[PDB]
């Protein structure tokens, strides 16, 4: 069993609890209760290898923006997650990443770009924009609902697989 | 350079590390041993979380401290004096001027802020993963709603605000999958007919998803405070592991329901019935993972009555033998082939719980509570450490749901089986021993004939489900 | 190669029974265990000049699963049969793990020893006269050992093995 480093980020409120808790228990949380930090395990087999996952779930809040460098050195993938109903949290997606970038001292860290919440009609950040941004990170993007389950697979399998790869 | 710290006279946190007060084992450090003082410093560093450390303390802590001590402990954490003014900001305030005030404004983000964040994330922890604490001593809870509902300052507000809410709901206090179940299947009995439910009668495919369901959620009931100091051994274990022993109680009577099946099955040829139709339903707790499962049949084949019934093994078909004798193999070499089975299965699965009993009990019994170094006895973290993380695999597999839907007779009837009846247990596994030795009398006595006590169809469906449209 | 013995340590749990074990398969000197690892149950021997392996299953914590006690029973070629001198039930258990072991290995001559365990400094309430009568009316050894100092568990284990040897 291969282990796996995960690292959920973004903005306060995008829905990176939801997600990871969708993953883990298959329930979707209702209440807004902001992160501290939060770690969770699962054993998953993915394109037929058996690993086990340590989902760092992080604080999105600002209060909490000089707390990241130390848990950016420990990851080794990064979920890098905005809401599409959400304009500023996709406008702070870059100092996610330019972050990440120091802390490791890499150019090649394994991402995936999440676009969360698309189960809500009143979309304000377009598909189009969100997929040039990833592309210009050389990273997938994956439009995920923790509410519905939409993508929610997708985006953490496709994180793993970027890490095995690399 | 390093940000200065209080004083250690002032702010008991401050003190040095020294092998007098914590040890760390041979990129963050792990702790072997240290006093409380030190282990909660490390608990709520300023450098890094450690959210590993913060579920290990919080699940082993009650061994070394007191729940009351450990609010009082963390609540002193969290008061930390700010420093004074530096001599650049006094001369700033002699000329008038507003002091830079670089120092303290470091020390603010660089220390303050995260060690009293690491401070509430660990209160966060503990009231949403450890609660039981609190139900159990009310003036603990008082304790806590206090300090959570009295933190002053804009910088923890969000999570202070947040707290108190999830506090609340606590004193108070749905599964989605993209798939659906699949449908439920019926052999003999019909839905609605309860009285005629029974190991033939059910359809095997149907007895294995059903008492997987149940086990798994007796599985999945199971919380670590049932588990730590290894209360389920001791003379209060009823109290202080209901959920465990009502998940052990469910796998004993199930393995002697087979057991009972098997031996009150007098005719020789409905006998080979029921044991290949008991093969049949392991054969389905297989492919769902349910490990339980898998052990209580091949617990109730190994038991003295069934396993020396040569007369009817003999005409158990070999792939039967096969896949029983494979089950069986898992067990072997104290548990070798199931341990790595379980590591590499896709969960949904019902571990067997007993192996990580043995494990608990034997970390605690084998290990000190306090290393003497220098004079000083230190807590042996690593001892708890080994605990949590036993606790920490069992939750793991407590996540994942099955998407079985569940079949409420079906699941009564399974929740009220009972074969020992009024008997105790000696009187009733000789019971089951006698009928062994009737049915199949020791050589050189003969072998009976018996009549046939079944009237339906002994043929199986199988264990193939169907689909309608 | 060398003989490797398969012996099963039964008897009551919440009284210390696993100290047992530990004590015997330990570092002898640190006190430390990792019962994870595999192989923290076999230990290589001299008895009499005679180098064997022991393979010791202990599933102390265990006990509620009481119908497995069959299964793990028949993997054994010797037992320990382990009460606590302060404990008068899980002596009076003794007799009922014996009548048991008896019937999953199907014979009145099964190679085991009984082991009285001094667990803790509360009141002993077996006195070794009594185990010595119940031991001699079995035709099996008694040996008395200390959880905490180590002393008697090579005796219990080397015994055992002898009681094989000479069946
Ligand atoms: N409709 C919808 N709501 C969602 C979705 N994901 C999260 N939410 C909602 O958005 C709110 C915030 O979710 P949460 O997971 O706490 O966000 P977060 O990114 O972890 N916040 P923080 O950074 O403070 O920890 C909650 O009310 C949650 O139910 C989604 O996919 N769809
Ligand atoms: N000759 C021993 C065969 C045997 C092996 C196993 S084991 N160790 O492979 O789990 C379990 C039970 C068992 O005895 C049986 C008795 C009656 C039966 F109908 C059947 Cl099927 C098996
Ligand atoms: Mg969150
Ligand atoms: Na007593």
């Amino acid at each position: 069993m291969t282990e796996y480093k995960l690292v959920v980020v973004g903005a306060g409120g995008v829905g990176k609890s939801a997600l990871t808790i969708q993953l883990i228990q298959n329930h979707f949380v209702d209440e807004y209760d902001p992160t501290i930090e939060d770690s969770y395990r699962k054993q998953v087999v993915i394109d037929g290898e058996t690993c086990l996952l340590d989902i760092l779930d992080t604080a999105g809040q600002e209060e909490a923006s000089a707390m990241r460098d130390q848990y950016m050195r420990t990851g080794e993938g990064f979920l890098c997650v905005f809401a599409i109903n959400n304009t500023k949290s996709f406008e702070d997606i870059h100092q996610y990443r330019e972050q990440i970038k120091r802390v490791k001292d890499s150019d090649d860290v394994p991402m995936v770009l999440v676009g969360n919440k698309c189960d809500l009609a009143a979309r304000t950040v377009e598909s189009r924009q969100a997929q040039d941004l990833a592309r210009s990170y050389g990273i997938p993007y994956i439009e995920t609902s923790a509410k519905t389950r939409q993508g929610v697979e997708d985006a953490f399998y496709t994180l793993v697989r970027e890490i095995r790869q690399h | 350079g390093q940000m200065r710290l209080p004083s250690a006279d002032v702010y008991r946190f401050a003190e040095p590390d020294s092998e007098e007060n914590i040890i760390f084992e041979e990129g963050i450090p792990i702790i072997k041993a240290g006093t409380v003082i030190k282990l909660i410093e490390r608990l709520t560093y300023h450098m890094y979380a450690d959210p590993n450390f913060v579920r290990t303390f919080l699940t082993t802590y009650r061994s070394f401290c007191k729940p009351q001590e450990l609010l009082s402990l963390i609540i002193e954490r969290f008061e930390i004096p700010e420093p004074e003014p530096t001599e650049a900001d006094r001369i700033a305030i002699e000329n008038g001027d507003q002091p830079l005030s670089a120092e303290l404004k470091r020390f603010r983000k660089e220390y303050i802020q995260p060690v009293q964040l690491r401070v509430l994330n660990v209160c966060r922890h503990w009231v949403e993963h450890h609660f039981y604490d609190f139900e159990r001593d009310a003036y603990l809870l008082q304790r806590m709603e206090e300090f959570i509902g009295t933190v002053r300052g804009k910088a923890m507000k969000k999570w202070v605000e947040s707290i108190t809410k999830i506090i609340q709901r606590k004193k108070i206090a749905n599964i989605t999958f993209q798939s659906s179940p699949p449908t439920v299947e019926w052999h003999i009995s019909r839905p609605g007919h309860i009285e005629t439910f029974d190991l033939l009668t059910l359809h095997p495919i149907e007895i294995a998803r059903q008492l997987t369901l149940l086990e798994s959620d007796l599985y999945r009931a199971v919380q670590p405070s049932e588990l730590v100091g290894s209360v389920w051994t001791k003379e209060d274990k009823e109290i202080n592991s209901p959920n465990l022993l009502k998940m052990i109680r469910h796998t004993t009577n199930l393995t002697l329901w087979f057991e009972k099946c098997i031996v009150e099955t007098e005719n020789l040829e409905e006998r080979v019935a029921v044991v290949s139709r008991i093969i049949e339903i392991l054969q389905v707790f297989q492919e769902l993972n349910n490990f339980n499962g898998v052990l209580e049949v091949v617990s109730a084949m190994n038991s003295s009555p069934v396993y020396r019934l040569d007369h009817t093994f003999e005409q158990i078909p070999s792939r039967q033998k096969k896949i029983l004798e494979e089950a069986h193999e898992l067990s072997e070499d104290h548990y070798k082939k199931y341990l790595a089975k379980l590591r590499s299965i896709n969960p949904p699965c019902v571990p067997f719980f007993g192996i990580y009993l043995t494990n608990i009990l034997k970390t605690e019994e084998g290990n000190p509570e306090v290393l003497k170094r220098h004079g000083k006895e230190l807590i042996n973290f690593s001892k708890r450490r080994k605990v949590a993380e036993i606790t920490g695999e069992i939750q793991q597999y407590q996540n994942q749901p099955y998407c079985l839907r569940v079949e409420s007779d079906i699941k009564r009837f399974f929740e009220n089986l009972n074969p020992m009846g009024n008997s105790m247990e000696k009187e009733f596994t000789d019971y089951l021993f006698n009928k062994s030795l009737e049915i199949e009398p020791r050589n050189p006595k003969p072998l009976p004939r018996f009549p046939k006590k079944y009237s339906y169809p002994l043929k199986s469906p199988g264990v193939r489900p169907s689909n309608p449209r």
